[PDB]
């Protein structure tokens, strides 16, 4: 299509409404109630241009840039008089009732109806009346009402109800005292209530957690980083001040996770900020925890590592790829050791090599939205993988897009396509062990223990493909309801099929691997999506190695006698007996990680690792794409004694010392070179992100603006001399403003987005090529893997019915979005929002161990008798006990586990 | 049609001169807020560009500026021809009162271009900045080295991938710079110094007791006589253009302050003009009384320090501390209206920090009452002493030809019998409403001429403010444009809008659209003048300060030569410099 | 509570106290500044030294342009690189006993020149007696640091021969003036509106 803007001519997407568009030809037009992602209403009115119905026009016509598709010969002005003074009208209108707040305000600096105040130039009030008032609600732990800041833009209500599918915000009130809100005092309840605070354009939403510390936009130093939450790997830009972690921004990335993150995600972040986390080296001398700097940590542990005999590491899936293969270097590749159970192993190596050797492409996160059919099999995603909850909602609400595309009605246009497509919608089916999240929207929802869901899958197989092995013992009206699930699959354009290893069941992704293929022999453009556990598990699984009980019994039966644990509690994926037993009778223990552990009591040395905000790295997805985390901040900066270096430069130094008895702190480009040369599978992460000596015209990438304050002032009360400033020898940033943050610089990585004028998070407009797109020269990260050319065979091994036997009782795993991470459980903020840990019990069961609801019973695993109040759970099936995954205790190893000596306490 | 508004200048004769003898394809004319005509030249065309402009009917005979930019992370260059670096070239035609700036484009690879200084002999020392800040080379000239930063330097300091900050203090640098000063005057070669060939070699400073700072000459000496000199500047070097690089918009106006440090509000107004050039800001007429008295005040303290240093250097000693107690008694007024005394940073975009406090007025006429007599007192002290004038009468004088040639602004040029003040040839600031009259000379211009002239330039201030005085406008303070920085403060206290405005004006910056803008002024001691890039940011995408003492001080060698020490000393004296402004 | 060039007590016969309290008298009433113009802030200082100030009057206005006879270095502006070893030759041409005022923002710290050719304040290589915010501090700030001078010159100990007695010099660790002051500065509730003059 073909536009005149202001009487030059511009080439655009007709299909695109006339404001996105302008926006991303960077013409700067003010606007309040659309979002590239939510569409348009054309409710602020402050969208407004002038409309020529041809070039010798000279009346025009106001209208809303955003509901005015960018047709082709479309004559149009910004700059016209009338439509100037008419959006400066608007903004004025706005600034009525508007409180005089912006110094007590969490928005400001951040605040897009600042920006667009000051962007129509309107700064003299003519109005001398009242300003009208509204009482605050409680939103919970994470989200500060406060109602009078509000422009009733209604981006809130349509974000989290219209995508978000929340059910508790709503509007209410009529002509000007329109509230948003809950209908009474309490905690959101969607998963990604968080968005709110950049969602909304005023200060009604709030991040409370950085409303506790609050600093100013322009005050934070931010790191272009990944989530490291879970599995999914969500571009965030973490932002810090006087040494702490203060708040987490989303990082647009129109690949992942383009505008939005979960809770977890956002809020989680609260662990980097513990007072009790390790911040110089420790060394055990009989009761005595002698304080060292790095030398002699390096030399005293190489030396004991020296004297031993055999040195087993055992990595984590929460660490880097950088990390692990620093342990694994340092301890040998045959003595490595992945930090989790042979199951979860089992499970995670199944997932892996059904992602890279399937043949089914494995979308992004985006590309998730583009589906026309759903099945999840066993995985809790709006637990574990919430992101891909919400782009299953999107995908979910493609039938409605489908639906009025049909009937001509252009895809901005919202409203129109929510009224033609009522509550028709694409066809989801989950599968849990009880009810999930997505059971409002799913057109099924099977509650049944993981082989029973496995079998389901089998037959849906089966039923695609006969060529799939067959299902014995399905009831008819399961059949009916397999035929349902099968018409619905195979009438699909794009089928996804969405399955993990959160299950705890290998069946569950062999059945969903067999669900796919079937689809991939129709012909279908079928995409299989798998999701792990931690940030870097599928970096772990293409790593590999031996299990965590492998480890152990080498520590048990005395071959190794020097264990190195990186970023591992080991309480997660083992029994705590028998690892504080191994651990305890290895005479040399040496922990390298960034939190208090239960482990540090008996190791020798203990490394003062750092988390992701002070350190670089690279970490895996649950699709395979490696995505490369800066460092936000020196932590040396503020306290000059804390001795707190990344854990691949703690190993890398370590066998460095081991082999030639002096020390290398070493680049991060060496050991991803050294990565790339000796793991050919992880070739890939040399690209993530480009080396040290990446500039931008000369000079570096800026950490923090350009109006960073206060810097001959904020550690005066140490020194009034200015420290040295932090050198950043590892990336392409610096620790200052002295760098590069310019939308049209040649890069992909971006720590904040700030342009002149855009101070809010709408300047992300400017860093796209087009609004609600990709970022310009690309989106950062690398698919690891291509799409294999032949898939697997068809998994034979169909699993049994489940059989509830006497004694024994299956845990059925329930996560939780805030508690089953463990980093997120060490958030102080989380313990609020976190729930009392239930077991969940059935109706039947509870009646044949007479217990109530609410009552104490206590069970025995591994040798040790815990107590839980029990919840009844309806849609549990009888022969299983539900408990809460990650939670204290309860580690995520007992999904699938027996259970013994269920009794009342 | 405001005078901010962009304008090409394609009805500009020079334009038409050059499309009819070099082609229409020749050059582009670029359409600025600088109020003077751009023009991209080639870089092959630029020296017979530079003769042609020299041979004009009406010429363009002085060489304003020549200074580099940096281009490669300029993102609005609409319209302009491809450049990595540019080197800019600012003429004045005096008898036509207009000027034009031509532009030559750069490669990253290819930063070298020809030489100015047989056109102009004063790009010398500004081909030789360009150099020192830019890495940009020049093709035949004579001692193409650095002159703000050490011989020793690594980097270009105004180039956008250099770091603005201080590097952390070695005292391994200061030993090694400290043996080099010891062995400096033992391994002395007259070479890479530019100069030639019983021939005494001596060293003038680096400190000098005095109150013009402290810089050092490198004399060569036959017995008296002085054969050869140049200056060794840069040593008051406070790189305050790539401060303007890194403050905003509003808090840079400090940074103006503190380039010559004895006219505050005067170094304030070129920059806050061009700022408001930028932001198309038309001032209301009491805010431009309000900077004329202003800037009169200060000139008037400036040129009483002038006096007084002088007549300490010719000997007299009293004449300073009565003229210290008249720069008191300016002070108190200035104290008064701004709150500080010679760097008040008062002057806002759009306007002043403040409105004139209740009862300035009294302060200004016990001023008025108190200045002419002891001016008189001066005059019949000092001024008319046989002995001064034999001691300043002669020294170092030049024609029009000279000042010319050289960049010689301000008094000197005046004194040279040129009629070219700026506050009457380009008015601003309303400096139309006020009457004064411009003191010139007969034609030569001696130490003694210098001073007499500005003597008269003082009396020309006193009456300025004595017209203030007698006629002051009631109004605004501050402009009523959106971009006025910040706003008045009583709205910004009561008003959610105003608050707004201030909030995001004091805290990211104002942003000004992306445009380039010029302001020249009359300051206290010549020509001064910023030209402001602006990218479309909070920031100055580039802040070009021209400033009369370096002109003055390139000038120094072709007046003193030939001369004794003691004219030197007087030469220096009667110049009017401050080395803050020549290093700035 | 001094400090010898290490915390030691006071060192200070009854004849010898009064000899050097004779000494430290002479001392602190006959300052000879330095004539070293840097920037702005010398402008300030010679502004106090003339008639409307007159800093003769404290003895101080014999203004020397040779080291050897001065006793105190006013760094009176910006230390730039190129004019920082010039600064330190001329303080170590000086003889003992000597005194170092930084006057301004930029000889304390760099003040807001926090830029490549400048070197962030003055006690980087030398060591200053008294400090002097502002910029510039007006000319009886200057007075009030040359008293500030001459109240730590008449309590610190020197020796009165180079052949006989401890050869040390004994500083002593006076009380912070904004811990002085504190008691009359919190105190402070209305000033005059600044519409007044
Ligand atoms: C070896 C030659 C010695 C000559 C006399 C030097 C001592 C008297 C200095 C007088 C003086 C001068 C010239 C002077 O210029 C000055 O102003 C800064 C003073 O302070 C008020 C002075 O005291
Ligand atoms: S929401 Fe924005 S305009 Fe309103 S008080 Fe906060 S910062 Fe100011
Ligand atoms: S609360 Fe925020 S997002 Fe919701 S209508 Fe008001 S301004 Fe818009
Ligand atoms: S979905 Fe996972 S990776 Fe994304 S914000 Fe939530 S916890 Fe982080
Ligand atoms: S502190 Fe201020 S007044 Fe003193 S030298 Fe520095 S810029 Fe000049
Ligand atoms: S953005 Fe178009 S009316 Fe709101
Ligand atoms: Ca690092």
């Amino acid at each position: 299509a073909t536009i005149h803007v202001d009487g030059k001519e511009y080439e655009v997407n007709g299909a695109d409404n006339l404001l996105e568009a302008c926006l991303s030809l960077g013409l700067d037009i003010p606007y309040f109630c659309w979002h590239p992602a939510l569409g348009s209403v054309g409710a602020c009115r402050q969208c407004a241009v002038k409309q020529y119905q041809n070039a010798e026009d000279t009346r025009g016509r106001l209208v809303m840039s955003c509901m005015t598709p960018a047709s082709d010969g479309t004559f149009i002005s910004i700059d016209d008089e009338e439509a100037k003074q008419f959006r400066e009208s608007v903004v004025e209108w706005l600034m009525t009732n508007h409180p005089h707040d912006c110094p007590v305000c969490e928005e400001g600096g951040n605040c897009h109806l600042q920006d667009m105040t000051v962007m129509t130039g309107h700064s003299f009030r003519r109005y001398r009346f009242t300003k009208r008032t509204h009482r605050n609600q409680d939103l919970g732990p994470f989200i500060s009402h406060e109602m009078n800041r509000c422009i009733a833009c209604y981006r809130c209500v349509r974000y989290y109800k219209d995508y978000a599918g929340g059910t508790d915000l709503g509007v209410y009130g009529a002509h000007d005292n329109v509230y948003f809100g809950r209908p009474e005092d309490g905690t959101l309840e969607s998963e990604f209530s968080g968005n709110l605070v950049e969602i909304c354009p005023t200060g009604v939403f709030t991040d409370k957690t950085h409303s506790e510390r609050y600093n100013r936009k322009w005050d934070m130093q931010f790191a272009p980083s990944i989530c490291q939450q879970c599995s999914i790997g969500c571009n965030i830009s973490p932002g810090e001040r006087y040494g702490e972690l203060r708040r987490i921004e989303n990082r647009y990335n129109g690949t992942v996770n383009h505008y939005f993150l979960c809770d977890r995600g956002r809020f989680g972040y609260g662990y980097v900020n513990l007072k009790d986390r390790p911040r110089q080296p420790v060394q055990r001398r009989g009761d005595d925890f002698i304080t060292l700097n790095a030398e002699q940590a390096m030399q005293g542990a190489a030396d004991i590592l020296r004297q031993s005999k055999k040195v087993i590491g055992i990595g984590s899936p929460r660490a880097s790829v950088e990390s692990n293969f620093a342990l694994r270097e340092l301890v040998g590749e045959e003595n490595f050791y992945t930090g989790i159970a042979h199951g979860e192993q089992e499970r995670l190596q199944l997932a892996l090599k059904v992602l890279r050797e399937g043949g089914i492409y494995t979308p992004a996160l985006r590309e998730i939205e583009s589906y026309d059919a759903v099945l999840v099999l066993g995985e809790d995603v709006t637990q574990t993988g919430a992101r891909v909850a919400l782009a299953v909602r999107q995908a979910v609400k493609g039938k409605a897009r489908e639906m009025a595309a049909a009937q001509k009605v252009a895809d901005w246009q919202i409203a129109a396509i929510l009224n033609i497509g009522q509550r028709a919608k694409h066809p989801l089916f989950v599968t849990n062990v009880d009810d999930t999240r997505l059971d409002d929207i799913a057109a099924w929802t099977y509650r049944a223990p993981v082989e029973d869901q496995a079998r389901l899958g089998f037959a849906i197989a089966h039923a695609l493909d006969n060529s799939a092995p067959a299902v014995d013992g399905i009831e008819p009206e399961l059949q009916s309801k397999i035929d349902v699930i099968v018409q619905a699959l195979a009438g699909a354009k794009k089928p996804l099929i969405i399955s993990g290893t959160n299950a705890g069941s290998l069946e569950v992704i062999q059945a969903a691997a067999n669900v796919a293929k079937a689809l991939k022999g129709r012909g279908a453009d079928v995409g299989i999506t798998m999701i792990a556990r931690s940030v870097n598990s599928m970096g772990l699984g293409i790593m590999g190695g031996g299990s965590l009980e492998e480890a152990l019994t080498e520590l048990e039966t005395g071959r190794a006698d020097a264990v190195v644990v990186l970023e591992n509690d080991l309480h997660r994926h083992a029994s705590a007996t028998r690892v504080n037993a191994a651990l305890a009778k290895a005479p040399l223990v040496m922990v390298v990680d960034h939190q208090r552990t239960a482990i540090m009591e008996n190791a020798h040395l203990v490394l003062s690792a750092a988390s992701f905000a002070e350190s670089d790295g690279t970490v895996i997805n649950n699709e395979g794409r490696a995505q490369r985390f800066f460092q936000v901040y020196d932590p040396a900066y503020y306290d000059s004694k804390t001795v707190m270096l990344e854990s691949w430069r703690w190993l890398h130094s370590l066998h460095s010392t081991l082999l030639s008895r002096e020390v290398d702190w070493t680049q991060l480009d060496h050991v991803i070179d050294a990565v790339v040369a000796k793991i050919p599978e992880l070739a890939g992460i040399k690209d993530a992100a480009p080396d040290a000596t990446f500039r931008i015209r000369g000079q570096k990438l800026a950490r923090e603006p350009h109006r960073y304050s206060g810097r001959t002032a904020m550690r005066a009360n140490i020194s009034v001399h200015e420290p040295r400033q932090p050198q950043d020898i590892d990336t392409m940033f610096t620790f200052s403003m002295e760098g590069n943050n310019q939308p049209t610089a040649h890069r992909s990585q971006v720590p904040f987005a700030w342009a002149p004028g855009w101070n809010s998070p709408q300047a992300w407009n400017k860093f796209q090529d087009e609004v609600g797109g990709k970022l310009r020269f690309g989106d950062p990260g690398v698919r690891l893997f291509e799409t294999s050319e032949n898939g697997l065979d068809y998994f034979t091994s169909v699993p049994a019915r489940f059989q509830p036997q006497d004694g024994k009782w299956r845990i059925a795993p329930y996560y939780h979005l805030f508690g089953s991470d463990e980093l997120s459980q060490r958030a102080p903020v989380f313990q609020s929002r976190m729930p009392q840990p239930y077991i969940k019990l059935n109706p039947a069961d509870a009646a044949k161990l007479g217990v109530n609801a609410g009552t104490r019973v206590s069970f025995s695993y591994d040798g040790n008798t815990v107590t839980l109040p029990v919840e009844i759970a309806e849609g549990l099936t009888a022969g299983q006990v539900g408990l809460p995954m990650g939670m204290s205790g309860i580690a995520p190893v007992l999904a699938g586990a027996h259970l013994e000596d269920l009794k009342e306490a | 049609e405001p005078a901010w508004q962009t304008r090409d200048h394609l009805d500009d004769p020079v334009i038409g001169e050059l499309r009819n003898r070099f082609g229409p394809d020749a050059f582009t004319v670029q359409a600025t807020r600088t109020g003077v005509p751009v023009v991209w030249i080639k870089r092959e065309q630029l020296l017979e560009v530079g003769d042609f402009l020299k041979k004009l009917p009406k010429p363009y005979v002085m060489l304003f500026d020549l200074h580099g930019m940096d281009e490669r992370l300029r993102t609005h260059r609409e319209g302009l021809p491809a450049a990595d670096f540019s080197v800019f070239y600012h003429l004045i035609s005096i008898d036509r009162n207009r000027d034009i700036m031509l532009k030559v484009a750069l490669a990253e690879n290819d930063l070298h271009v020809p030489t100015f200084t047989k056109l102009f002999p004063n790009a010398n020392w500004y081909e030789r900045e360009t150099w020192d800040l830019f890495g940009i080379t020049f093709d035949g000239h004579p001692n193409l080295r650095r002159i703000m930063m050490p011989q020793t330097w690594k980097g270009h300091p105004l180039r956008k991938d250099y770091p603005a900050r201080a590097t952390e203090f070695s005292p391994f640098e200061l030993t090694k710079a400290k043996q080099d000063l010891e062995m400096e005057a033992l391994t002395f070669k007259p070479e890479e110094w530019g100069m030639k060939r019983d021939f005494m070699f001596l060293n003038l400073g680096p400190n000098h007791p005095s109150a013009h700072g402290a810089f050092r000459i490198v004399l060569q000496l036959d017995g008296e006589e002085i054969v050869d000199c140049v200056p060794d500047i840069g040593y008051h070097h406070r790189g305050a253009e790539k401060m303007g690089e890194r403050q905003s918009w509003h808090s840079y106006i400090p940074y103006t302050d503190r380039i010559e440090y004895l006219g505050g509000c005067v170094n304030e107004m070129p920059y806050v003009l061009a700022v408001e050039k930028l932001a198309g800001i038309t001032v209301p007429d009491r805010v431009n009384v309000i900077r004329v008295m202003l800037s009169e005040l200060f000139r008037i303290n400036s040129h009483l320090l002038y006096i007084s240093t002088f007549i300490q250097d010719v000997g007299a000693m009293t004449p300073v501390f009565f003229a210290f107690t008249d720069r008191q008694k300016i002070y108190d007024l200035v104290e008064a209206i701004t709150g500080f005394r010679m760097h008040p940073a008062w002057f806002r975009i759009g306007g002043v920090a403040h409105d004139l406090p209740r009862g300035w007025d009294r302060l200004l006429r016990e001023f008025l009452d108190w200045m002419p007599k002891r001016l008189a007192s001066y005059e019949k002290a000092a001024l008319q002493n046989t002995i001064l004038k034999g001691r300043s009468q002669g020294v170092a004088a030049y024609g029009a030809k000279e000042a010319l040639e050289w960049g010689t602004t301000g008094a000197g040029l005046r004194a040279t019998g040129i009629d070219f003040d700026v506050r009457k040839a380009r008015p601003y600031s309303g400096y139309e409403n006020f009457d004064f009259e411009i003191p010139v000379g007969g034609g030569v211009s001696d130490c003694y001429t210098r001073v007499m002239l500005k003597v008269e330039e003082l009396r020309q201030s006193l009456r300025i403010l004595e017209q203030c005085l007698n006629n002051m406008p009631e109004g605004p303070f501050k402009a009523d444009h959106p971009l006025t920085t910040p706003p008045p403060k009583e709205r910004t206290l009561q008003h959610i809008e105003t608050l707004i405005t201030h909030f995001l004006q004091v805290s990211w910056g104002p942003v000004m659209p992306a445009n380039e803008s010029f302001q020249m002024i009359e300051a206290t001691k010549g020509i001064n003048s910023y030209y402001l890039t602006s990218d479309g940011s909070t920031m100055s995408y580039r802040t070009r300060i021209r400033t009369p003492s370096y002109a003055h001080l390139q000038q120094i060698p072709a007046a003193i030569r030939g001369s004794l020490v003691s004219d030197l000393i007087v030469y220096l004296g009667s110049i009017d410099f401050v080395m803050s402004d020549v290093d700035r | 509570d001094y400090t010898l060039t290490e915390i030691v007590t006071d060192p200070l016969n009854v004849f010898m106290g009064k000899l050097n309290d004779m000494v430290n008298w002479g001392r602190k009433n006959s300052i000879w500044p330095y004539n070293f113009g840097l920037s702005c802030c010398y402008v300030e200082m010679v502004t106090s030294f003339t008639a409307v100030h007159d800093v003769a009057r404290f003895g101080a206005e014999v203004l020397r342009a040779s080291p050897r006879q001065a006793d105190l270095m006013v760094v009176a502006g910006t230390c730039f690189t190129k004019m920082a070893p010039v600064i330190q030759r001329l303080y170590d041409q000086m003889l003992e006993p000597k005194w170092v005022i930084s006057m301004g923002a930029c000889a304390n710290s760099g003040g807001m020149y926090d830029i490549y050719s400048v070197v962030q304040g003055v006690d980087k290589f030398i060591p200053v007696d008294v400090y002097i915010p502002g910029c510039p501090p007006r000319p009886e700030a200057y007075m009030q640091a040359l008293m500030l001078l001459q109240e730590s010159i008449g309590k610190e100990r020197r020796p009165l021969s180079w052949v006989v007695g401890d050869q040390g010099v004994y500083r002593a660790n006076m009380q912070s003036e904004r811990e002085r002051k504190r008691g009359e500065r919190i105190a402070v509730t209305n000033l005059r509106t600044p519409d007044e003059i």
